């Protein structure tokens, strides 16, 4: 009988699972994966300060914001694709259809 | 109550008053998803919301058409008294008026 017993990431994790890491881009909405952390968005170098017991941030929604580059130790953001809403103007198909 | 010619906006000095007393959230529509960057994000009010799906529409008049609209009922009020209001506009002295 063996127990495992572990907590997910909170802090600078130590073991991973066996996968290889690609090149770091930045100014380009990508969808990335720090460590297990997934998403969407633009990444930019940010002017926030961590302290070294320390990598992630949060906002009032709690969902992240900045993070720590796991291999260059550098602070990042994360901001989402820009997006918005559409609106069509017409004079009415009986008069045009432009 | 009548507008002044020399300020850029030509509000009334009263209209200054009730303007800089009301502290609205965000004068004007600038952000446009081109403000929204690095620390700057995160700490404003408006951009925490926006990437969240709530956005702000802009009023039809603007606030220099409504002091058009006002200034052009004193005028006709302090001109013509009740008349324009009911027909075509007719002149008559001010202290006349108050008789
Ligand atoms: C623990 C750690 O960060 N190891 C290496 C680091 O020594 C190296 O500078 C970097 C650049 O490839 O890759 C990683």
């Amino acid at each position: 009988v063996v127990v495992l017993s572990f907590e997910l990431l909170h802090a600078p994790a130590t073991v991973c699972g066996p996968k290889k890491s690609t090149n770091l881009v930045k100014n380009k909405c990508v969808n990335f994966n720090f460590n297990g952390l997934k998403g969407t968005g633009v990444l930019t170098e940010s002017n926030k300060k961590f302290l070294p017991f320390q990598q992630f941030g949060r906002d009032i929604a709690d969902t992240t914001d900045a993070v720590r580059d796991p291999q260059t130790l550098e602070i990042l953001d994360i901001t989402p694709c820009s997006f918005g809403g559409v609106s069509v103007i017409t004079p009415g198909t009986n008069t045009s259809n432009q | 109550i009548l507008p002044d010619p020399s300020k850029p906006s030509k509000r009334s000095p009263i209209e200054d008053l009730l303007f800089n007393k009301v502290t609205l959230a965000d004068a004007g529509f600038i952000k446009q998803y081109g403000d929204c960057l690095g620390d700057i994000a995160a700490r404003d009010l408006i951009c925490a919301q926006k990437f969240k799906g709530l956005t702000v529409l802009p009023p039809l008049l603007t606030d220099e058409m409504i002091a058009q609209y006002t200034s052009a009922l004193l005028a006709g009020t302090i001109t013509s008294g009740w008349t324009f209001g009911a027909g075509p506009a007719l002149q008559i002295p001010f202290p006349m008026q108050m008789a």
